[PDB]
């Protein structure tokens, strides 16, 4: 029949009676033996128990160092389970002469007081928690207290992403790098307690696009360099005249217009200390050659050492006619052809949003109704039923600063749901027809 | 949280969840204390036994019933007795899990304050309740109508259930369950050449009741076949090593229950006791209560239990209509499984004796909770 039944208790006693490392010199230390039944009946871990929070207390070696002579080892259990003063052998049926040999029934009840006395959105963030616990492969904890139940997965998973008042350490190095440690009592993050568990991992990872006023840059060039960090470029562009003498950004821009470009003639962005210059001369003179010929531009008095020197007024003369092209191909590749119009698109939000039905119908671009990101944010759900999120809208209550913070919402998932929006939200805030154009442009990209 | 259903009793004492089909505590309730002395150092370091630690000792110890047919007199065994009963069959924590309690009838209202007292003192129980016996062995027959005989080791009453209502002014309670049936065997043993004076041959005596002891169809013709012809003669084997050999005194003993004249009391026996119940119920419901006799308790499994019952209530019978005597097999854990199955209902969540209304009601909450 069964020669075995009960190994994972020898591993659950341990992980609940951690609390006291010295009590695994009695029961099994996880090698799931069978150390523990006349060990325990002696009450050895009665005495170990009290190690917990010091280790100046009664020695294992000093209560018994095993004078427990061959005939009579009947001195030792007496001896220690006097000593049960510490949590409270609260069945008090059972006396030492009956725990000198052990019942299975006798000691699962006096481990029941051990481990009893023993013992003292959200989801967003906590998935910037669960990432790491992919590692190779396996499953997530989510919460501290949604999984585990033991500490044997988290243990597992601990192995991948390194007393229980010192064994909340173990939850606690990530939170230590803030100093927030306490507030969350070590028993209850052993016991998983929800509540406390759920705040705690979620207001830790709430830190784990970029929109600030330089000190001197006009809206202009803020629109530039919106567009170019929103179109995708390998580097980050802080500094349209500092960024671009390389040509490298520009070139990346060149195959988003349908522009070829050669990369077997460009220099990688590793240059040599000797003749680094001539290199991004050599390739902002590529990047004007590609923009004339086969990309039929209109730069007059344009070369690559002013692109390479930084030249303002050429510089922007090339950029804002590289967008050009960019809304061209935004609003050429929605029609059939060659045909680009701006009262066939308008009522196109008007159409789709009857699907749902919601209290949001705009003329044209000029509308004052669309000052506010009630009518953009009531179309990015209109394609994508699975980005309501109305919880940060605003309707009816709004100003003239705090629709800011509700444009800004509405234009970052844009880009989630698949928007390639390269807008600013002031554009959207003010009533600039050009360019919220383009906002449905993009929109009408992904939705159809 | 799962409920708890804990069915003490005098001789065992049971416990288990709610919903479980199958009992879990199974010992004698038992209390023994170290009586010899100890030349070897490290010995007689106990206050007390409790069951099967005193049951697998029964030489050198003695044996203390704290229950008196139900009567809790000595309440710092009844702590050890408790503590046994919960943590050890159990092993989940009281302090968070709601148990059920069982309580035989016409209690004093001391008994039951106490007993409410240490669960929500000496425990830490965050909602309780307790139930009579015979009202929760209904459930276990699956019926909600008729009288249910409990008869556990000390403790035997008749508790008449109409469609879920009882009666109060029916309700009786008989000190003859097991406990008196073991005294009168082991008084009548000495008969034949036999020595039963101390506790330490209790169990063994209790033992061969269960497995000699028969309630007898005809006293009188039992007692002809018994001294004309030596055919019902059983031997048993004491553990020490010596057979004894009973032929009289097995159907002597279960026949007490029927005729109390044996231990010398006035009131009447087991088969009296529930008709004189349904005599002091109404007329039109009787027919309710006769085709409806649900037996529970540790006494009624007798090899002939049933059959003489049924012959003693039809000679009780004005001859009118049928009676009928359920006798489950599971009659040792009826109460426990009928208190699983209402504790496992999701009515029975909502009147709980929670801690928070104890802590302003008082020590009576339990009277008008229960
Ligand atoms: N099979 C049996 N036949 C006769 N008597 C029995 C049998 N089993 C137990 N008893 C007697 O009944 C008593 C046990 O009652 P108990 O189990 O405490 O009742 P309850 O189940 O109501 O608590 C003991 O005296 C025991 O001798
Ligand atoms: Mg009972």
């Amino acid at each position: 029949y069964s020669e075995e039944e009960k190994y994972a208790f020898v591993n659950w006693i341990n992980k609940a009676l951690e609390n006291d490392p010295d009590c695994r010199h009695v029961i099994p230390m996880n090698p799931n033996t069978d150390d523990l039944f006349k060990a325990v009946g002696d009450g050895i871990v009665l005495c170990k128990m009290i190690n917990l929070s010091v280790p100046d207390t009664i020695d294992e070696r000093a209560i018994n160092k095993k004078k427990l002579t061959p005939f009579i080892i009947q001195e030792n259990l007496n001896l220690a389970l006097n000593s049960a003063s510490a949590i409270g052998c609260h069945v008090v049926n059972i006396g030492a002469e009956d725990l000198r040999a052990g019942k299975p029934h006798l000691v699962l009840g006096l481990l029941w007081q051990i481990i009893k006395i023993g013992l003292f959105p959200e989801e967003l963030l906590l998935r910037w928690a669960n990432f790491h616990l992919e590692n190779s492969g396996w499953q997530k904890i989510n919460n501290f207290s949604a999984d585990i139940k033991d500490s044997k997965a988290y243990f597992h998973l601990l192995n991948q992403i390194a007393d229980d008042l010192k064994r909340a350490e173990s939850m606690l190095q990530q939170a230590d790098k803030l100093g927030c440690r306490q507030f969350v009592t070590p028993a209850d993050v052993v016991s998983g307690n929800p509540k406390l568990n759920l705040a705690f991992v979620a207001n830790l990872f709430n830190k784990y696009i970029d929109w600030t006023l330089l000190e001197g840059e006009t809206r202009e060039e803020r629109t530039f360099r919106n567009w170019m960090n929103s179109l995708g470029v390998n580097p980050h562009v802080n500094h349209l005249y500092a960024d671009l003498q390389d040509a490298l950004v520009i070139l990346q821009l060149y195959e988003r217009i349908k522009v070829p470009v050669d990369w077997s003639k460009v220099n990688k962005p590793p240059y040599p200390k000797l003749g680094a210059n001539m290199k991004k001369l050599e390739n902002c003179n590529y990047a004007v050659e590609l923009g004339k010929h086969p990309a039929k531009f209109s730069l007059v008095g344009i070369g690559g050492q002013d692109l390479n020197d930084g030249n303002q007024t050429l510089t922007l003369a090339l950029v804002w006619q590289l967008m050009r092209r960019y809304t061209l191909n935004v609003l050429e590749d929605l029609g059939d052809g060659q045909k680009a119009n701006d009262d066939i698109i308008v009522n196109w939000v008007n159409r789709t949003l009857s699907e749902a039905g919601k209290s949001t119908s705009i003329q044209s671009f000029k509308d004052k109704t669309i000052s506010s990101s009630l009518a953009v944010v009531d179309l990015i759900d209109a394609i994508q039923p699975g980005c309501i999120n109305y919880d940060l809208v605003k309707s009816g209550n709004l100003t003239e600063d705090d629709k800011h913070n509700n444009a800004k919402y509405a234009v970052s998932m844009a880009r989630r749901i698949g928007a390639r929006v390269y807008a600013l939200p002031e554009d959207l805030v003010e009533v600039k027809p050009k360019m919220v154009m383009t906002v449905f442009a993009c929109l009408m990209g992904r939705g159809m | 949280t799962t409920a708890l259903v804990c069915d003490n009793g005098s001789g065992l004492v049971k416990a288990g969840f709610a919903g479980d089909d199958a009992p879990r505590a199974v010992f004698p309730s038992i209390v023994g204390r170290p009586r010899h002395q100890g030349v070897m150092v490290g010995m007689g370091q106990k206050d007390s036994y409790v069951g099967d630690e005193a049951q697998s000792k029964r030489g050198i110890l003695t044996l203390k019933y704290p229950i008196e047919h139900g009567i809790i007199t000595n309440w710092d065994d009844m702590e050890k007795i408790w503590h046994h009963t919960f943590y050890n069959e159990l092993r989940v924590a009281p302090e968070e899990h709601p148990t059920l309690l069982t309580e035989a009838p016409l209690n004093p209202k001391a008994n039951r304050e106490k007993m409410t007292q240490i669960m929500f003192e000496t425990f830490n129980v965050p909602a309780m309740y307790v139930a009579i016996q015979a009202v929760l062995s209904l459930y276990a027959s699956g019926r909600t109508t008729g009288i249910v005989l409990d008869s556990g080791d000390g403790v035997t009453h008749n508790v008449p259930i109409y469609e879920g209502y009882a009666l109060p002014h029916a309700i009786m309670r008989l000190d003859l369950a097991g406990r008196d049936l073991t005294d009168y065997l082991m008084k009548i043993l000495t008969e034949r050449g036999y020595s039963f004076v101390t506790t330490a041959e209790r169990e063994i005596v209790r033992d061969i009741k269960e497995k000699l002891c028969y309630v007898a169809l005809d006293f009188e013709n039992e007692m002809a076949t018994a001294a004309s012809s030596s055919s019902l003669e059983k031997s048993y084997e004491l553990p020490d090593g010596q057979v004894i050999t009973i032929g009289n005194e097995r159907f002597r003993c279960p026949e007490t229950l029927f005729q109390p004249s044996f231990i010398g009391m006035e009131s009447a026996g087991i088969h009296e006791t529930t008709y004189n119940s349904i005599m002091k119920c109404d007329i039109d419901i009787r027919k309710d209560l006769y085709a409806n006799n649900v037996m529970s308790g540790g006494t009624t499994m007798y090899p002939g239990i049933a059959d003489r019952m049924q012959k003693e209530i039809t000679a009780l019978a004005p001859s009118t209509m049928k009676i009928k005597i359920i006798a489950p097999p599971e009659r040792k854990y009826s109460v426990w499984i009928g208190g699983s199955i209402l504790a496992s209902l999701s009515t029975f969540q909502q009147m709980w004796i929670t801690k928070q209304e104890y802590d302003e009601a008082g020590p009576s909450i339990v009277h008008r909770k229960c």
